[PDB]
């Protein structure tokens, strides 16, 4: 939970960066300067934020195929260890395994 | 009409542990429950503050102005009353000159003709008043560039109690064209040492100037060459810039503030912008 | 102008949180019909009264159950 | 299944735009017809503060000769609010105006007056040949020539001190590469575009670092509360609800922010009333449906979107569940909702949400 | 099977954006231009594409 | 062991890309040109690594 708040934290940090326009309100250019020109401006922000939602989806598709593997090797154990006597030397517990 | 002055106790000044003092609010902005990151001019931490006596005893240095100030007064009647601020401070430069009258303040950005030794004489009379009859602040005030005068307040000018209650903090910055006043009062029932603990500074004012102030002197009421006043003292510490981490309660009220530079420690709070690391 | 980019990004996500429900649907649903310990406890001698659900509860978690959920800002 | 389409939001229903409390006109028409202009070196420095602006009368008119804003656009500064304004006057010859933009080199650029490379203000120039241009000669106007090193932006400099060009020091008032600073210009009538003077003057302003100084139209509306509207206190546009907050603000208190970046709760001028900003309601919508192969009478799911503010209604704790009726029977799960909710078609015919079953009871 | 040739009609598909240019075809904004200044149009596209 | 030590030899490459600006030297671009306009190539560069 803490790693995967870390990130949404992040995320909507990187609403406070400029990426090199004059303002990060977009509703500041909107209302400060004119219509030709703005896009000038507004474009910056989009290559920015963009890159932005990028990367936290990427890491998404890595750490939750991370868990991937930690939701099978729990539905084994469930398998083996508890439906039934597990053989297999330290899978199920440290020694000798009973249920 | 200046006269010079030498009923002073000649000594050095005195060193003193600044411990945890001189927080302001940068922003004018409200938050709460939250640490906030930021980097402005601040009175480092754990500083060497220079100690002067006001009583005898008669301290009254010119002292050097760069990156704002802080001076604190411990005060029984508060004898000072005002300030003067420049970088010749003879007519040549726009001075600033802050003189507290008790029925209110007065803010000259004049240029304006001191002496050598300027000090309000407010006139040794024992017999309960002490009627002013000496301006012995400066001489002409050909220009005036600004002209404010605040909220008449009439502050308590008198007592001889053992511990004095009144502590008063000001912080001097002057960017942007802009002076900028913050300021705090306290009670506080200790005798010499400035208070350990934590406080804040609600901001005073911002006003304009434009000026190139680099030295000040202050000013305190008084005839010349015998006096009774009350016990007073101050500290003078100069400001830094750097960088701070806040609490700001529920309430607003800044709680507590945490350094970036002091120690490793710190920097690794600074860094976690958490206030308790774990092993 | 970017294209599909925005389609690109939620079919991501979608398929992440679909993933997630069959993550839990797979570990425990092992069992097809929920069963229901007796009344009668007599296991021999073994005291399961940690583990087994708590009837006196507002939920069916166990003690150890809900030690572990003691143990473990989003308008924003 | 359940697809996912077309998130929603509620829409604004009117305007606010109370601005500070009215006052009189700033005198800017003074700082342009004043009498007497200085020169560069001695740049003419004024601050205006506190007074209502207009903007339309200064541009509109055809008394001015080029104008050019740097940060906004001169069709709406009659919209924005500022913290305070700062007026430059001087005169320039012609053929150096253009180097009172920004981020350029030049004898009126490197030596005298400077600009940042974050400007804000506006820059207008215009023809006096008229008046300034005098037959014997107004070489009053003494611009910088030589300096040591280039100065900063609006770091004025009056000095008169003799330069030294070579190694010899500089000794007297003259000496062989000791040289006076200022030089005057040549303005007579006789002259040409080019040479002609030109009174130029900065219109710079800054923003938002004290409470809101300089406007224009007022038209004051009112503060109502709990509606989906606009709002323009001070120069802030947005959108959201308004309410009567208990934040414990300080007198000088305004724009919170409160956990990470956005402008909540706010005073506002005119008045002292300590307001809230919360954005109005949104979320996405969902779409149930069996295979088109078989019906096409559908539900919707309103996302996290009270049922009583979304304007067969069954609020289930995932959102507004609007088309189909909740059975008291369980049944397995078919499209799945959430929250332990699923629905399903059954026979006359319909959609149908009821509670998953776990599988059986078999003790 | 489905998901694979989901990603190529996407990848195919984005062949036709503009990207902030003033064109989707290279030869589009190399026959309507000369060399020296048409390169920040190919530009906006080598970094979109 | 190959296959990581590829992928540091190809990254410090890349710090000899022009990735469209003048040159691959970061103490070249500001002896060049003047101050002001000078920040757009340093942008791509950093935009690049
Ligand atoms: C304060 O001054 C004393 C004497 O000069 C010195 O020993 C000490 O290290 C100083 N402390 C600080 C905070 O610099
Ligand atoms: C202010 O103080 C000065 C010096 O004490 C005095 O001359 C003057 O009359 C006072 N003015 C007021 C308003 O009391
Ligand atoms: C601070 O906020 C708390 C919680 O809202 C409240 O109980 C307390 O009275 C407040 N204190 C002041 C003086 O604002
Ligand atoms: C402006 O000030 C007056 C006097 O305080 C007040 O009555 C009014 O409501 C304020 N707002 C206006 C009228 O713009
Ligand atoms: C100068 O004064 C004239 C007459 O009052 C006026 O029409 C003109 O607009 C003024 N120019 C400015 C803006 O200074
Ligand atoms: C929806 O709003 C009503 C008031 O209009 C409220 O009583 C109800 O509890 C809300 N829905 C919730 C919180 O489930
Ligand atoms: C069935 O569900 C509906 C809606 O929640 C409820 O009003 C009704 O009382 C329930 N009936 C039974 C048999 O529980
Ligand atoms: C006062 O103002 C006059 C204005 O002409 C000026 O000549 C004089 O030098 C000024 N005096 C001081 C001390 O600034």
């Amino acid at each position: 939970v803490n790693q995967n708040a870390q990130a949404l934290n992040t995320l909507v940090k990187q609403l406070s960066s400029n990426f090199g326009a004059i303002s990060s309100v977009l509703n500041d250019i909107l209302a400060r300067l004119d219509k030709v020109e703005a896009e000038v401006q507004i474009d910056r922000l989009i290559t920015g934020r963009l890159q932005s939602l990028q990367t936290y989806v990427t890491q998404q598709l890595i750490r939750a195929a991370e868990i991937r593997a930690s939701a099978n090797l729990a539905a084994t154990k469930m398998s083996e260890c508890v439906l039934g006597q597990s053989k297999r030397v330290d899978f199920c517990g440290k020694g000798y395994h009973l249920m | 009409q200046c006269v010079n002055l030498t009923t002073r106790t000649q000594l050095p000044p005195a060193y003193t542990n600044s411990f945890t003092r001189g927080v302001y609010y940068p922003d004018k902005v409200f938050r709460s429950s939250v640490l906030h990151s930021t980097q402005d001019l601040f009175l480092p931490f754990f500083s060497n503050v220079t100690w002067f006596h006001a009583i005898k005893r008669f301290d009254n240095p010119v002292l050097p102005f760069n990156d704002g100030v802080y001076f604190a007064s411990t005060e029984k009647s508060n004898i000072i009353r005002g300030w003067i601020f420049g970088t010749t401070l003879d007519s040549k430069t726009q001075s600033l000159l802050i003189v507290n009258n008790a029925t209110n303040v007065v803010i000259k950005v004049c240029e304006f003709q001191f002496c050598n030794d300027p000090f309000l004489g407010v006139y040794h009379k024992n017999n309960k008043s002490w009627m002013e009859s000496e301006f012995r602040v400066y001489s002409s005030a050909n220009n005036c560039t600004f002209e404010y005068v605040s909220q008449p307040f009439l502050m308590d000018l008198e007592g001889k109690q053992g511990n004095f209650k009144n502590l008063r903090e000001f912080v001097f910055k002057n960017i942007d064209g802009y002076f900028k006043i913050y300021s705090k009062h306290t009670p506080i029932n200790l005798v010499r040492d400035l208070p350990q603990g934590f406080s804040a500074l609600e901001p005073l004012v911002d006003l304009p100037i434009g000026i190139n102030i680099t030295r000040f002197q202050t000013l305190l009421a008084l005839s010349s060459s015998g006096w009774t006043a009350g016990a007073a003292a101050y500290y003078v510490g100069y400001l830094q810039p750097r960088t701070f981490l806040l609490k700001y309660n529920e309430n607003g009220t800044i709680t507590d503030a945490v350094d970036c530079a002091l120690d490793p420690l710190s920097e690794t709070k600074c860094t976690l912008k958490s206030f308790t690391v774990e092993k | 102008q970017y294209g599909s980019f925005c389609t690109q990004l939620n079919r991501a996500l979608t398929g992440i949180a679909v993933e997630q429900d069959k993550n839990t649907q797979e570990v425990f649903a092992q069992v097809k019909q929920i069963y229901k310990t007796p009344p009668i406890k007599d296991f021999g001698g073994f005291n399961f009264s940690q583990i087994l659900p708590d009837p006196s509860k507002p939920s069916k978690r166990s003690f150890i159950e809900d030690l572990l959920f003691n143990k473990v800002l989003i308008c924003a | 299944g359940i697809y996912q389409t077309s998130n929603f939001r509620v829409q604004p229903t009117e305007s606010i735009v109370r601005f500070p409390n009215i006052t009189n006109l700033c005198p800017f028409g003074e700082v342009f017809n004043a009498t007497r202009f200085a020169s560069v070196y001695a740049w003419n420095r004024k601050r205006i503060s506190n007074c209502v602006a207009d903007y339309s009368v200064l541009y509109n008119s055809a008394s001015f000769s080029t104008f050019k804003c740097y940060g906004v656009s001169p069709t709406k500064l009659n919209d924005l609010c500022f913290t305070n304004v700062y007026a430059d006057s001087f005169v320039i010859r012609g053929d150096e105006v253009r180097q009172i933009a920004p981020g350029q080199t030049g004898k009126i650029a490197d030596y005298n007056y400077k600009l940042p490379d974050d400007f804000t203000g506006c820059v207008i120039a215009w023809n006096s040949n008229n008046l300034d241009s005098k037959v014997g000669g107004n070489y009053n106007y003494l611009y910088r020539l030589f300096r040591k090193s280039n100065l900063k932006p609006f770091e004025r400099d009056i000095s008169t001190e003799i330069y030294q060009a070579g190694s010899t020091p500089c000794n007297g008032v003259e000496g062989f590469n000791c040289y006076f600073p200022l030089q005057s210009y040549g303005f007579q009538p006789t002259y040409g575009v080019g040479y002609q003077p030109y009174r130029v003057v900065v219109l710079s302003f800054e923003l938002l670092h004290a409470p809101a100084t300089v406007c224009g139209p007022k038209k004051s509306t009112n503060l109502v509360k709990n509606k989906c509207v606009n709002f323009n206190f001070n120069g802030l546009t947005g959108t959201g609800v308004l309410t009567e907050s208990n934040k414990k603000f300080l007198p000088f208190q305004q724009f919170g922010r409160d956990i990470d970046d956005t402008t909540d709760a706010v005073r506002d001028p005119q008045t002292l009333e300590i307001l809230d900003i919360t954005p109005c309601s949104f979320g996405g919508v969902s779409v149930i449906t069996p295979g088109t192969n078989t019906s096409n009478q559908v539900a919707v799911l309103y996302q996290g979107v009270n049922c009583t503010e979304v304007p067969n209604v069954f609020q289930t704790r995932a959102g507004c569940l609007i088309g189909a009726e909740h059975v008291n029977n369980s049944y397995e799960c078919d499209i799945p909702i959430g929250a332990g909710i699923c629905a399903s078609y059954q026979t006359s015919q319909s959609i149908i949400a009821y509670t998953m079953s776990l599988g059986a009871e078999n003790s």
